[PDB]
DNA sequence: TGTGACTATGTGCGCATGCATGTGCATGTGTGTGCATATACGTGTGTGCATGCATGTGCATATATGTGTGCACGTGTGTGTGCATGTGTGTGTATGTGTATATATTAACCTGTGTGCATTGTGTGCATATATTAGCATGTGTGCA
DNA sequence: TGCACACATGCTAATATATGCACACAATGCACACAGGTTAATATATACACATACACACACATGCACACACACGTGCACACATATATGCACATGCATGCACACACGTATATGCACACACATGCACATGCATGCGCACATAGTCACA
């Protein structure tokens, strides 16, 4: 859990994601912008997943809750049920 | 035959917030389109919520969760209050 | 029988609770519908309608108009951040767009 | 000593990571980030192991697809270096 | 009905660009825009006609267009749906 | 004779057409285009008058939104005139390809 | 308890197209997700088609129209041919 | 009575016709489900499964692999124009991306 | 850099139009009423499993160094695009008409539901052995000076 | 052309993951029996397509030149590639709480059927806000002093 875990998404990790996206050169300001984008994306998905969990009267977020939340946002994911 | 719409109810709401303001027929059609659209989104999400939890009935709890899923931040909070207040008032008078 | 009271009046709502209940029943959403589900849904629909109509009425008043037209609905929705998100993939007929010119295109 | 020209190792890394399928973010730091974000919605939440895995799979897929769109915006401006304005334009066009 | 795409005239395309905030237009935009509109119309009309067949009708109604637009994520208000 | 400098009346048109809501494509040529396209799907097809109006409303809204995205791509490339590659980029990012 | 999936049916399909090719558990899960996703898309479209036409029954005609709306051009043509052939054989045999 | 045979064998299908009927009936799609609807739906699901599996098996063979993995499913879908359109908004876990480098980034 | 001329958008002012609004028939639908039925819920249960801890290697991360080269800035030039003019033609509006057709009514009948029973296929839990993964020398294969 | 670096390749052990198997059981199929949704035939009103007419505003083509885009060149610092120390993620186990799921009894609540009013939609005027156009003020543009 902890605090300030967005720094755990390191610059080499962001670089690897950019390489998979076919990016050759990366400006130094990309890493801070990428962390903000990821946090916004995760906040939207996790908020909906917890809402599904709360409706089920559960305390554990399941893979199905994440899958339903992703489907709710038009980002359906295969391979987790 | 009779074509049901929400026009007469939208007009009643309009007189509550703007007693001296009218509405055009084309604008009324858009408001009718908006109500049907939001109805289908909430009812569809509530229907899936009952199916995910192996429930066969849609209750106010399913509607409340669907409203939170579909509505943005402040809209969801205020809509939940109106829905809860109406339900509380409804059961107080049977 | 006693005097027939509409469920909308019982819940203090202008939107039809009975019609919403029937639409839920015949809409193929679930085999059963709770008593409070149409009341909750009708209240939410009434609240959202009031939010748009209040904003659109202000837009109509700004343009010195007493009648709401599709343009006023478009101005109300797109100028409200939360309504714009809810209706982000919705086209409003005869609504136009918001006046917006990029600063780079303005003369210097 | 042998030294590769700038962009030669970058091109090799593009071929290397476009060929593999493993997750590119470390699992434990990502799990801590998920729990910290979730604590703002509920207290003392638990996560299934596959729930975090599903989140990481979607997060990395979202970021990789965004970088692909970001790369096109940079090339459109006759550049080869992605910049924050490249990301902002891609997200604006996508509707985010 | 032959070669009606040229009915989308240059002044019509320019007016659409002005509403979009475009200040300057290249001469190659007009042919590119016509191809874009042609592709968009085919997708909506094909679905709208498909709805017409299922109803066993020969008249494309406004609801058929509305349902076709909704299916593509392009919900339109003000035409009965 | 008086002559406005280039781009001066273009900005006037932007303000004019962003204030109004009327359809910008002529109705009759658009109706002919709709019927021509529907021929490849059926023969002897009739259209409701509101069906063609719904198609025109969606078509113009789609094109105007595309031009807004196209304009941002041109400005991103430090230009003020939209080009076909600007449209192609916007559709590619949008996923309309 | 018992969890229901399409894994056994996907495996039989695999053994016809590729008799000597196996599938991983992760790939089988993706195939199960794909079948459920396509099922929900088609059934949802067919359900809306019946409601639009004031019908209470989902028939093969609704399924066929839903296939044409959801699948891309050449995929839809072959899918329609497969569905029509199965219904004809099913009716001819019973 | 007679020896019971499944409707899948009657329709000449491998996907479960009887289970699709139950999923349609209990899925809250309509009040009634016709006899031909599950047969048609099962055949379409079987055909789409066969189309992806035969393309994924080709990708596995191209990689000298005898077992289909998520990478082969992703390669099959993204290299097929129609299947990419059908699954355009779908993320396949552990599928990766297509090898694609813009020519401007290639060495001069 | 202020200043006159030119143009175009905006602001009342006056006036007709058609379109929104209020007023009744009436009918279909929501309501009140018991009634029976089944879903959901509270209670308890046992078990998986997620959390936290402790240990270990070694892989990846962070830091610093040098430098190539891409970004950005400025320059200039051609031409493509905007602006404006004159002309006609195709659009918009109104008018009318015949025709195809979408709609509604009515009878009936076929198909889907419902119910219960027989039972076969399906999923679970285990063996089993295959393909996959991990090394180590070789074998190109590209980059780079 | 030769050197150094990285990815690949035939190669052997090892294992963990997939494959196949046996068993109960829950869901599928089979057989009625019922009933209502759907079809079909008819009639009817609708509104769409077709033609006709007019006037005129818009589209088309032209001529003119402005300034925007594109190429070019310059320099600089930003970012890549590299090396080195090191933090820490990964794997591995071990223990325990604890939450999740099953199972069950059962009351609460929802559907069902029916009578019956009344709320809602269609149709009917009606008047009033919007549109239309004239004149006039007024912000803005673009040479020019």
């Amino acid at each position: 859990v902890l605090r300030d875990n967005i720094q755990g998404i390191t610059k080499p990790a962001i670089r690897r994601l950019a390489r998979r996206g076919g990016v050759k050169r990366i400006s130094g300001l990309i890493y801070e912008e990428t962390r903000g984008v990821l946090k916004v994306f995760l906040e939207n998905v996790i908020r909906d997943a917890v809402t599904y969990t709360e409706h089920a009267k559960r305390k554990t977020v399941t893979a199905m809750d994440v899958v339903y939340a992703l489907k709710r946002q038009g980002r359906t994911l295969y391979g987790f049920g | 035959t009779r074509k049901e719409s929400y026009a007469i109810y939208v007009y009643k709401v309009l007189k509550q917030v703007h007693p001296d303001t009218g509405i055009s027929s084309k604008a009324m059609s858009i408001m009718n389109s908006f109500v049907n659209d939001v109805f289908e989104r909430i009812a569809g999400e509530a229907s899936r919520l009952a199916h995910y939890n192996k429930r066969s009935t849609i209750t106010s709890r399913e509607i409340q969760t669907a409203v939170r899923l579909l509505l943005p931040g402040e809209l969801a909070k205020h809509a939940v209050s109106e829905g809860t207040k109406a339900v509380t008032k409804y059961t107080s008078a049977k | 029988r006693a005097k027939a009271k509409t469920r909308s009046s019982r819940a203090g709502l202008q939107f039809p609770v009975g019609r919403v209940h029937r639409l839920l029943r015949k809409g193929n959403y679930a085999e059963r519908v709770g008593a409070g589900a149409p009341v909750y849904l009708a209240a939410v629909l009434e609240y959202l309608t009031a939010e748009i109509l209040e904003l659109a009425g202000n837009a109509a008043r700004d343009n010195k108009k007493t009648r709401i037209i599709p343009r006023h609905l478009q101005l109300a929705v797109r100028n409200d951040e939360e309504l714009n998100k809810l209706l982000g993939r919705v086209t409003i007929a005869q609504g136009g767009v918001l006046p917006n010119i990029q600063s780079v295109l303005l003369p210097k | 000593p042998h030294r590769y020209r700038p962009g030669t190792v970058a091109l090799r890394e593009i071929r290397r990571y476009q060929k593999s399928t493993e997750l590119l973010i470390r699992k434990l730091p990502f799990q801590r980030l998920v729990r910290e974000i979730a604590q703002d919605f509920k207290t003392d939440l638990r996560f299934q192991s596959s729930a975090v895995m599903a989140l990481q799979e979607a997060s990395e897929a979202y970021l990789v697809a965004l970088f692909e769109d970001t790369n096109l915006c940079a090339i459109h401006a006759k550049r080869v270096t992605i910049m924050p304005k490249d990301i902002q334009l891609a997200r604006r066009i996508r509707g985010e």
